[PDB]
């Protein structure tokens, strides 16, 4: 395989994982609407009576503290999941370090700079 | 070694004549007739800046793939095009573990190559197993024939 | 002209000034740390000439000019004369405007305070420089040669530092710094190219005897041997031309002058050498530090750009050092301009954004602030 | 990475912890009971470096940090400590959230109830795990070794706790608990290798030395014979190396560091030592118990494994003992894991499944139930 071949191949590649991370966010998002409308049902508020309406703030409270409680907690391990993340990817970043610096250079007189350089007036597309 | 060619695939051709004179006189005075160390030398000199002969002889070296060692002008024009600003960026870990989710439908830490050839197939381009086969183990290092998520960052280092 | 809004590195030591741009391969320039200024009469009118001459116009015109150097032993003693060698470095080679660019300017941690503080204060006061770091000369070394532990033997112009590192964090009870370095040999070389019958004494001759030194000097893996040799036989001999065009040569002094850092007695210094210090430093360090600081010494700096040096240096230390254990050196070819290196790799990287203190920052505290903030 | 709901079990001493899954044969990871400081000023930047280093991160990164054990004689004092070895041990080596499997950890029945309560309340309160069960080291030593009845020797690193069991059932009264363990022989053997020239005094040489006896030390089946020959040749002597190509040449430190076993006054201890303990163990029970007591003296953790233990007690209980009577020890090759796989063997046993406290009945009643549901 050719040159520029490889590099279509590999740029479109990451379009496609791109349209796959889409589908993928999509569909967990579209799960999201429709689970949150299933678990966290929209009150029925009409015409409610008043103590009716006292005790079902009451009980819709402490419907408040279970889902904050637990959701909390699905937030307390992703806490732990996000410590671990960052000291997995600085350990084995650490691992792959100590050799793994990327850095840049400058001593890359970029061809147009250079061929100007050069050509002054001649270097119209240099 | 060859994104070079896959730029001035982007790129026009009257800068690879113009750059065919720039050989002309990158040899002007030369030893071997291509860019050797003193050749590349006097191409900086002409540019007005005094490089050394072993920076020379290596950007003569960092497009050798097969070891020839030398500037043929084709490696010439390769390497003139290399300082042309055509195709940037270096994408890497973060966006390619957001793509390696994908890539790894597998899910495995590791692009097996199921994954990678449905997704070039794709791709849109034309897809051989040349494409998949190099992409696999160029991807895979430790060579486990499945593209780890690092071996992935490997798999799509850079290639805008 | 540039294409980024980075952090400038300069690195100035008592020697030469290294400066360029963060982020970039190399110094744009390398200035000598010298400001000249004439020492005769002027006869003829409307020839120009300057009060004073900085860098490498000072060398240029030395014809006429008495040199100084405004930093000794890694100190600055003279502002005014660094403030000079900024200006002309920064607006006429690297071609920028400290005021717009974060900068970076280089020690060694036992230096006096004063230095850190004077060159904060420059350049937030004289530059009006958005940000300022003072770093250390030993772990830009370290970044430049690929490492977080070993013993840095910078052996500069002013004075050797020679300190252990580990895993990132200093040792810093195991410094052992020396009062020998790279200006001293020179001033040996002086008295022994006397001895030989030729007499340097005036700026001019202490340039050339600095340029012999770089030029014909090294150091040998075996001093003795070498000396045997060339003790015998005029073919180990070296000529350099003057710029007068008289020629000076060098025997068996071209290897005794830099064994002087094996040897400090030899400029009157109380010390057995730049491998007793490498030596203490990795001793007063934990056993379970010792193995990896023996595996890595670390050359640095100039005056390591002697052949011989990493081979005499690796039998020095092994020779002091316990059986069994290797004993490893590092001497790569980015010698002397090792520590811009590292200048630069540091200044760029995401973790040391906020080691930089701001203008904002100075303006509240004052100088003193750099001894908090930097190391 | 375990295909079933077992207990896991965790033998936490003062020196190591033996951590694997019940109804296996030997631990699955064995870590120090350490969790390592640094104890050093950083001064490298984007060098990553840990705020505190666990078990085994804790010694292979030592060479800068002070390595603190979490546990004093036998008490964890240092919780924090503790629920990083924890956690290390399940989540990274073991390869289980112990909120699936439910979990037997151990300790002496004289060690204060509240480590016993505490033990409990980790794994309920901060692993959730959904049951617990401390055992008692005794217990699972004799199911190791193949006994029911027997005399428990156990001298660790932080005490030795002596307790005679027969036909399963503790003989309480007859438990001699002493303040002698591998901690103080291992400060005797640091004080006496300073005696012979080599000074041991920070973190990486306390480890060296507690190495050292691990390697060296022996006791010898007569301790008069050993000492009068150590004291008359060479031939006695052993060599240790250090990490840092250091050699150590040992003599009659080797066996007196394990001597204080029997001689306690070495260490400032009010005892008549190990085997004094060991027969009043077995005086202190009626006369019909003490002959099978006499038959099965076994040994369990670690220390057991200098040679010449098991037939020195053997003769020292033997001299102190009746004639007539038949004296034996047990000293198998599953010493110093025997205690983990007691573990292993009851929290697998069907008799011991309605032992444990379910995440429900601990609530209930609180951190005090170990005390009615354990020992």
């Amino acid at each position: 395989i050719s040159a520029s071949r490889k590099l279509q191949l590999k740029t479109l590649l990451l379009q496609i994982a791109k349209q796959e991370l889409e589908r993928e966010a999509e569909e967990r998002r579209g799960e999201k609407g429709r689970a949150l409308s299933t678990r966290c049902q929209p009150l029925e508020l009409a015409g409610l009576g008043f103590a009716e309406l006292q005790d079902l703030c009451r009980q819709l409270h402490a419907r408040v503290d279970k889902v904050d409680e637990e959701r909390y907690d699905i937030e307390a391990k992703v806490t732990k999941n996000i410590t671990e993340i960052a000291d997995l990817t600085q350990k084995i970043f650490d691992l792959r370090g100590k050799f793994k610096r990327p850095t840049l250079r400058r001593v890359r007189i970029s061809a147009d700079a250079m061929m100007q350089a050069l050509l002054g007036a001649r270097a119209k597309e240099s | 070694d060859d994104i070079y060619k896959a730029a001035v695939e982007q790129l026009t051709e009257e800068q690879k004549n113009e750059f065919k004179a720039a050989f002309d006189i990158f040899v002007l005075g030369a030893e071997d007739g291509c860019i050797s160390t003193k050749e590349l030398g006097k191409v900086m000199r002409m540019l007005g800046q005094n490089p050394t002969p072993e920076e020379l002889q290596e950007m003569i070296d960092e497009v050798d793939e097969d070891g020839s060692g030398t500037v043929d002008f084709d490696e010439f024009l390769v390497m003139m095009v290399r300082c042309m600003k055509d195709d940037s960026k270096g994408k890497s870990e973060e966006e390619l573990s957001d793509l390696f989710r994908m890539f790894d439908k597998n899910a495995d830490g590791y692009i097996d190559l199921d994954e990678l050839k449905i997704m070039l197939q794709a791709t849109g381009e034309t897809i051989t197993e040349d494409d998949i086969e190099e992409l696999m183990k160029d991807g895979d290092k430790n060579n486990d024939g499945r593209i780890d998520y690092d071996e992935f960052l490997e798999f799509m280092k850079g290639v805008e | 002209d540039e294409d980024e809004t980075t952090a400038l590195v300069c690195d100035n030591g008592s020697g030469l000034v290294k400066a360029g741009f963060a982020g970039d391969d190399a110094p744009r320039a390398v200035f000598p740390s010298i400001v000249g200024r004439p020492r005769h009469q002027g006869v003829m009118v409307g020839m120009g000439q300057k009060d004073s001459y900085v860098g490498d116009e000072a060398q240029s015109k030395r014809g006429i000019l008495t040199l100084k150097y405004p930093i000794e032993h890694g100190i600055i003693t003279n502002w005014d004369d660094m403030e000079k060698i900024w200006h002309h470095t920064f607006y006429n080679e690297l071609r920028v405007a400290p005021e717009e660019h974060p900068t970076l300017l280089t020690e060694a941690p036992l230096n006096p305070k004063a230095n850190r503080e004077k060159m904060t204060q420059i350049m937030f006061e004289t530059f009006n420089v958005p940000a300022m770091y003072v770093a250390i000369q030993a772990v830009l070394s370290l970044y430049a040669s690929g490492r977080t532990t070993g013993i840095v033997l910078d052996s500069g112009d002013g004075v050797t530092h020679n300190v252990p590192i580990y895993e990132g964090y200093a040792l810093p009870h195991a410094i052992m710094r020396l009062d020998l370095a790279g200006r001293d040999l020179t001033d040996y070389l002086m008295k022994i190219l006397t001895e030989r019958g030729y007499s340097f004494v005036t700026t001019a001759e202490r340039e050339i005897v600095r340029d012999i030194k770089e030029k014909l000097c090294y150091v040998a893996l075996d001093f003795e041997n070498e000396m045997a040799t060339a003790a015998s036989s005029s073919s180990l001999e070296k000529s350099y031309e003057l710029p007068d065009g008289q020629v000076i040569t060098i025997g068996n002094e071209r290897f005794r002058c830099p064994e002087t850092l094996f040897q400090p007695s030899f400029i009157g210094m109380e010390s057995a050498g730049i491998h007793e210090t490498t030596y203490n430093s990795i001793m007063k360090c934990d056993i379970d530090i010792r193995k990896d600081l023996y595996a890595n010494n670390v050359m640095s700096g100039g005056t390591t750009m002697y052949p011989g040096i990493a081979d005499r240096m690796q039998k020095e230390i092994t020779a002091l050092a316990p059986s069994t254990m290797k004993i490893k050196i590092i001497a790569p070819p980015e010698r002397k301009y090792s520590v811009w290196i590292g200048g630069s790799i540091l200044a760029s990287l995401s973790t040391f954004q906020q080691m930089w203190i701001t203008k904002q920052e100075y303006d509240e505290a004052g100088p003193s602030i750099v001894h908090r903030k930097c190391f």
